[PDB]
């Protein structure tokens, strides 16, 4: 389990985005991020290949099928720049 | 033993013998040419491959009216990864 | 005198083409022919000089006015140079441009006349100066290779005491390319 | 050379060493030493061999006809079941009771006249007189001999075989016999020099089912 | 070789073409990428444009890239000093 | 009753027709199956779309490709 | 295993076409053992694109459709064991 | 507390019809009988048909095996 | 594969008269 | 080492799955897999027709699977 | 003897360092030159090596 799913084992709990496979991006707080990057999230925003928004307090995404995440800058610094 | 026995048998029979096998692979281009190996996952490097594939001029004229041209060229020596071979084939 | 000389005339226009545009096949419509380029091209032994079975009949050039003029006309000997193709390579594939061309030669030959009135589907298509053929499209050019072919198949049936109908694509290739079935 | 001339028949001699000039003979042997030890290392597995190896032979060893040498060894890895010595095209052959571990090869090439052109005797005759000779040094009593006769380009081998060994020997002669440079340029020589050559078959007429290969990449011209 | 190429501005390429360049920080065996200060593009990507030679562009800031997406890289400058 | 190797131990030699993911179709004698289910064909007719283009002869069919396999 | 080739062919001026269609002509620097290639003086062509010239590449070892290598080199010292 | 390999199980106890749909070819669907699975989740189906939806075509198709990884669904 | 042909030297050696390996 | 996708937060509970070809379903999770392959009972299919199809217990692949939203509060 | 029992494959392939194979003239060439160690001389090496790179050039295009 190198660093990057460290890095969103620090996201927990915290303001994250997941874009998907089909273009859905998903902005919201996370409850909990695995190993294999499955993502249950909460309060979230989804907003579609069709430009739309939509709203609800919880979701989980496949890690699979993550595109990418967007996680905070509140990671950017500690700890992992002896990396 | 069963290296030479399994669905493999068609490569390993094949570059036994050094002759050519045809591979239809993902995206339509056609490999003609010579296994010089191959592995488990068909990381087949080939040597003296005519890589055939087919095009349209893209509406040259501009009202969309063309038709396809088979295209093909020459590579020496490649090593084709096997993840898009869809089928290998020996030749009659 | 005759045979040789025109051996040692076509083995130096093949002398005088680089290697690169040398070609490594020649095939000779005269059978009494490859005899004495066997000999005189015995520098060049990467060639391989063969017979055709088959004739083409390029004398509907001659027919034809301009090269036939140009003959003619021509009081110093030259190595004149054209494209029978007049832009079909673009167009078509070099088989079927070689195919339309043999089909073109052998209407002319048959017929000269009513193959150019054919080959000129109407009297406002031009062929340009650089050109030989009039310039058609590929719809032209299938409707009047169509007719062409027709025509050809008339006149064989008519000379060879046969009917049309009675002959296969197999016969009709091998007699539009100069074969005796 | 090992070409033998019973009275002085100048013209024969002068065309003669004008044909082997260069070495050839001593080129033959080894180039035909060189090719049976690339099989026997292609089938060194399937024969359980250890390795093959390259017997330094004395440089004239290929014209000394009175003496020989060996020229491959086979080293096993274990000790095999070698049989009597019997003829290359001796389909039948029992088993000798005895078990061996280095096997040698050697390789004998003659200059076969009318009289002597009998392959398999001359080669049984060199194997049973070379294996008891005093000055001819092998380096295990059990190997095989194989003679090549040049002049009538015949082929036999008489020593003791393992198993495989005599399928192995019979394919990678006749594929010698067949394909080998060294032969081939003598062939071509003696061609040359006896001023006898071969015809050809004319040209295959480009056809109405050939013409297809007329817009090949190869550039092609009507004439 | 790609410790070599730590904190640099690298330019990943994504398997839809949405390229990013961002701080190389932390990769992993999967390839998967971890990117400070990155931006997204989509149709133009500068070579000194006639016009502008930064549109189509997003702000993002640290991302997590799944490596099941992933490219290629290239460093476009050196590394800031902070 | 019958689980899908011993089915594919089922049909090594009768002719079968395997249908790729990307709509061909394959008929033939099939020889032999690995554990990946990687396809060993031996006198193949290639169906592009339910119309033969070709026989072809001797094939390998790669296993990430296959759709299913049918028993005629 | 085939991708053991690979790596002992450090320094090469290979190009690699990709499943984009991208060619990516370069000297060829260091192979993964899932072929992850890093490459330096590249003269990548995005597809569709005007090619562009790049210090240091790092491909990704599945995104690779196959490679092309040149003319001048000993495979049968190559593929050994 | 049931697991889809606890259905499929149960499934072939009961024998009765199913539909698999597929990866991505959102129109093409399979229908048939499961005789038998493990896990690569491989199924042979028994005298499964294609339907094709938009056209609603059922091209018969007989003692079929299909591929593990293109499934979407099973639906009874 | 193969291998070029291991030869070796007859006349200008300076050695022994015997074969080197 | 495959461990299980941790979703007894979502056992019995509603769901709206999104399957991979753009595709929506609607059911009750039942269990399972460490592949996150899940039984579902009660499913209603949900196309992009427009009309609602109720089928019951069906096995989803989780190579399919790209969402699940609990409609239910958990 | 009770020999073993199979076919052996025996190929005796002639090839240079590239793969190609070689004409027996050649072949034989080469042969001479391992055997005598010596070689040819300048202006035939640059006949040589020029013949090389002008069949290379033909067979790019």
């Amino acid at each position: 389990i190198g660093v990057p799913i460290k890095v969103l084992h620090e996201a927990e709990g915290h303001i994250v985005t997941c874009e998907t496979n089909t273009g859905e991006v998903y902005r919201g707080k996370l409850i909990e991020a695995e190993d294999n990057m499955n993502c249950q999230m909460s309060n979230i925003t989804v907003t579609y290949r069709d430009g739309r928004v939509a709203q609800l307090e919880q979701v989980y995404i496949r890690g699979s099928k993550i595109r990418f995440l967007i996680l905070p800058d509140m990671l950017k610094n500690a700890p992992m720049l002896k990396s | 033993e069963e290296f030479n026995t399994g669905p493999l048998s068609v490569l390993t029979q094949s570059v036994k013998n050094n002759t050519q096998v045809l591979i239809n692979c993902r995206n339509n281009k056609k490999l003609l040419g010579r296994v010089k190996a191959f592995d488990r996952h068909c990381n087949m490097v080939l040597e003296n491959v005519k890589e055939m594939w087919t095009e349209v001029p893209k509406s040259g004229k501009g009202k969309k009216k063309s038709k396809p041209v088979n295209k093909d060229r020459y590579i020496s020596k490649m090593f084709l990864r096997g993840d898009s071979v869809i089928v290998v084939l020996r030749n009659p | 005198l005759a045979k040789w000389k025109t051996a040692e005339e076509v083995a130096a226009l093949i002398r005088s083409l680089p290697v690169e545009e040398q070609p490594k096949q020649i095939i000779v419509t005269r059978k009494g022919m490859l005899d004495p380029l066997e000999v005189h091209l015995l520098d060049f032994p990467n060639i391989v000089i063969k017979g055709s079975e088959l004739q083409l009949p390029f004398q509907a050039c001659l027919k034809v006015e301009k090269f036939g003029d140009l003959i003619l006309k021509a009081t110093e000997p030259q190595m004149v140079l054209f494209n029978l193709y007049d832009d079909w390579l673009k167009t078509i594939s070099s088989y079927t441009a070689f195919s339309r061309l043999i089909l073109i030669l052998r209407a002319l030959h048959v017929n000269n006349d009513r193959a150019k009135v054919i080959l000129k589907p109407d009297k406002t298509t031009i062929t340009e100066p650089h050109h030989i053929w009039p310039t058609l499209t590929d719809e032209e050019w299938i409707k009047v290779e169509v007719q062409l072919k027709d025509l050809i198949l008339a006149d064989y049936g008519k000379k060879n005491n046969v009917n049309v109908a009675s002959l296969t694509q197999s016969e009709i290739r091998d007699i539009i390319l100069g074969m005796e079935i | 050379t090992g070409i033998f001339m019973h009275g002085k028949i100048p013209t024969l001699k002068i065309s003669l060493i004008q044909i082997f000039r260069a070495h050839l003979w001593q080129k033959i042997h080894e180039s035909i030493v060189m090719d049976l030890c690339q099989v026997f290392d292609q089938e060194l597995d399937a024969l359980e061999i250890e390795t093959v190896q390259k017997e330094t032979i004395h440089p004239r060893k290929s014209y000394k006809m009175n003496s020989s040498c060996a020229d491959i060894l086979l080293f096993a890895s274990y000790k095999w079941n070698v049989s009597r010595p019997s003829l290359l095209a001796d389909s039948k052959d029992v088993m000798d009771s005895t078990t061996t571990q280095k096997y040698w090869i050697d390789i004998q090439l003659r200059w076969g006249d009318y009289d002597s052109h009998d392959i398999e005797r001359y080669a049984r005759a060199k194997f049973l007189d070379y294996t008891t000779d005093n000055m001819s040094i092998y380096p295990s009593p059990t190997g095989v001999l194989i003679a090549i006769d040049l002049a009538y380009n015949l082929h036999s081998a008489y020593g003791n075989w393992f198993p495989g060994s005599k399928p192995l020997i019979q394919q990678a002669m006749a594929k010698i016999m067949k394909a080998n440079p060294a032969l081939y340029v003598l062939r071509e020589r003696i061609r040359k020099g006896l001023q006898l050559y071969s015809s050809e078959p004319t040209e295959p007429y480009l056809s109405s089912q050939n013409y297809g290969e007329l817009f090949s990449n190869q550039i092609i011209w009507f004439v | 070789k790609m410790l070599q190429h730590i904190d640099y501005r690298m330019r990943c390429i994504l398997q839809d073409g949405r390229i990013f360049i961002g701080t190389f920080k932390a990769f992993d065996k999967h390839m998967n990428l971890i990117l400070c200060d990155c931006d997204e593009f989509r149709k133009i990507k500068p070579k000194n444009s006639k016009q502008a030679e930064r549109e189509e562009k997003r702000v993002l800031g640290l991302v997590l890239l799944r490596g099941e997406n992933l490219v290629s890289m290239t460093v476009e400058g050196p590394p800031p000093k902070d | 009753p019958l689980n899908p190797k011993p089915f594919l131990n089922g049909l090594t030699g009768k002719p079968v027709m395997v249908k790729l993911k990307w709509g061909m179709e394959y008929k033939g004698y099939l020889v032999s199956v690995d554990g990946y289910m990687n396809m060993q064909l031996a006198n193949t007719e290639e169906y592009i779309d339910g119309a033969l283009s070709g026989h072809l002869g001797e094939v390998l069919i790669r296993c990430n490709n296959v759709l299913y396999i049918r028993g005629v | 295993k085939l991708v053991r080739f690979l790596m002992k062919l450090s320094h090469e001026t290979v190009t690699i076409e990709l499943k984009n269609g991208t060619q990516v002509h370069g000297t060829i620097t260091g192979v993964d053992v899932s072929m992850n290639t890093h490459l330096k003086a590249v003269k990548m062509t995005l597809k569709n694109r005007e090619p562009v010239q790049l210090e240091t590449l790092s491909i990704r070892g599945n995104n690779i459709r196959y490679f092309i290598l040149p003319d001048s080199l000993p495979l049968d010292t190559l593929l050994v064991d | 507390m049931v697991q889809p390999i606890n259905l499929i199980f149960r499934y072939l106890q009961n024998r009765s019809r199913i539909q698999v749909w597929l990866y991505e070819q959102v129109n093409m669907r399979i229908e048939g009988c499961i005789i038998g699975f493990d896990e690569y989740m491989n199924l042979v189906l028994d005298d499964a048909e294609e339907i094709h939806s938009k056209t609603k075509s059922r091209k018969q198709l007989g003692r079929i095996m299909l591929k593990g990884d293109n499934i979407t669904l099973l639906q009874s | 594969v193969s291998q070029k042909r291991k030869y070796r030297q007859y006349m200008n050696r300076k050695g022994g008269f015997n074969r080197p390996l | 080492k495959a461990h299980p996708p941790e979703l007894k937060k979502f056992m019995d509970k509603k769901l709206s799955l999104k399957l991979n070809g753009g595709r929506h379903v609607q059911g009750i999770l039942r269990g399972f897999d460490p592949f996150m392959n899940l039984v579902i009972d009660e499913c209603v299919e949900m196309a992009t027709s427009g009309q609602q199809n109720n089928i019951g217990m069906v096995v989803i692949r989780g190579n399919s699977i790209i969402m699940l939203e609990a409609l239910e509060r958990v | 003897k009770e020999k073993d029992g199979y076919k052996p494959d025996v190929k005796i392939e002639y090839v240079d360092e590239t793969g190609r194979k070689l004409t027996p003239k050649e072949a034989f060439r080469q042969l001479s030159h391992r055997f005598h160690g010596k070689g040819s001389g300048k202006m035939k090496t640059e006949r040589r090596m020029k013949k090389l790179d002008e069949e290379a050039l033909l067979k790019k295009m």
